[PDB]
């Protein structure tokens, strides 16, 4: 059975906050298709040769 | 027939998992388990900064914090009429 | 939408048949855990944030701006009133201190 | 600041 990630409860009450005291610069790729392959066709060479 | 129905990779009680994370991220931390890992901060004080960001001034939040959830316990309980009563 | 976190910028670089973006973000990191209150009182009257929250490390009270701790002496140009201590859930008892309190001093 | 300053 595949598993959705790690259980965790977040230590939430009514006066606490938790606050960052330090940061990382992250960079990331992301990927994306933009043009397909331009055909033509001759129908009629394909069809009778 | 010679047709087939084949059943979803995750099944309903995985949907319903995965909204109950979102929705316990959300309540209990605002946006900060999108951005990173979840920071705890009180409900009245994450509403506080989401009222802060449409330019309402967070004051005005604490000073009529009792009518604000009634208006939203009130609401939310519409929504289980409205979706009752026609399909 | 532009990667997770919160973004800065982003490179565009090509590829055949696409594109790729490089985005550059912003993660916090090492937190920890403080008391937190939504308003102080001080002489009657409740002063809330101009911008950033209220912690305390346990014995003293500060204010910080909310992405990265950064803790200040809680002042009246830190801070803004609005209304009596008795309407707000949560109010704590706090001095707020006044720049021209020295200055006085003349 | 003038109220103040009146001190
Ligand atoms: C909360 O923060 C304040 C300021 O950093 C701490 O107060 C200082 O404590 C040291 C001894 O540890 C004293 O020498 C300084 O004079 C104090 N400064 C002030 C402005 O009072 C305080 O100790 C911290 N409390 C905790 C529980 O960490
Ligand atoms: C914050 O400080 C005020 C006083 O500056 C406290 O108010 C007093 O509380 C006692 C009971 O603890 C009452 O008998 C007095 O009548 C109150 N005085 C006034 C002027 O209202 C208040 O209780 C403190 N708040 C907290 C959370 O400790
Ligand atoms: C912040 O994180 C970097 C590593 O990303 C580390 O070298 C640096 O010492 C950290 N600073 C503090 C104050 O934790
Ligand atoms: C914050 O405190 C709780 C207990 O009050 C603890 O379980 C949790 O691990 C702490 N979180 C951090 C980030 O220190
Ligand atoms: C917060 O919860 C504690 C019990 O956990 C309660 O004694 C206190 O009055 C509450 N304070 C607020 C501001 O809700």
């Amino acid at each position: 059975t595949m598993s959705l990630g790690a259980e965790n409860s977040v230590a939430y009450s009514n006066n606490s906050i938790a606050i960052p005291t330090n940061f990382t610069i992250s960079v990331t790729t992301e990927i994306l298709p933009v043009s397909m392959t331009k055909t033509s066709v001759d129908c009629t060479m394909y069809i009778c040769g | 027939n010679g047709l087939t129905v084949l059943p979803p990779l995750l099944t309903d009680e995985m949907i319903a998992q995965y909204t109950s994370a979102l929705l316990a991220g959300t309540i209990t931390s605002g946006w900060t388990f999108g951005a990173g890992a979840a920071l705890q901060i009180p409900f009245a004080m994450q509403m506080a900064y989401r009222f802060n960001g449409i330019g309402v001034t967070q004051n005005v939040l604490y000073e009529n914090q009792k009518l604000i959830a009634n208006q939203f316990n009130s609401a939310i309980g519409k929504i289980q009429d409205s979706l009752s009563s026609t399909a | 939408f532009c990667g997770k976190g919160y973004h800065l910028m982003s490179f565009p670089q090509s590829a055949p048949h696409g594109v790729v973006f490089l985005h550059v973000t912003y993660v916090p990191a090492q937190e920890k855990n403080f008391t937190t209150a939504p308003a102080i009182c001080h002489d009657g009257k409740a002063h809330f944030p101009r911008e950033g929250v209220f912690v305390s490390n346990g014995t003293h009270w500060f204010v910080t701006q909310r992405n990265f701790y950064e803790p200040q002496i809680i002042t009246t140009d830190n801070t803004f009133v609005s209304g009596n201590c008795d309407v707000v859930i949560g109010i704590v008892n706090n001095t707020v201190y006044d720049p021209l309190q020295p200055e006085l001093d003349s």
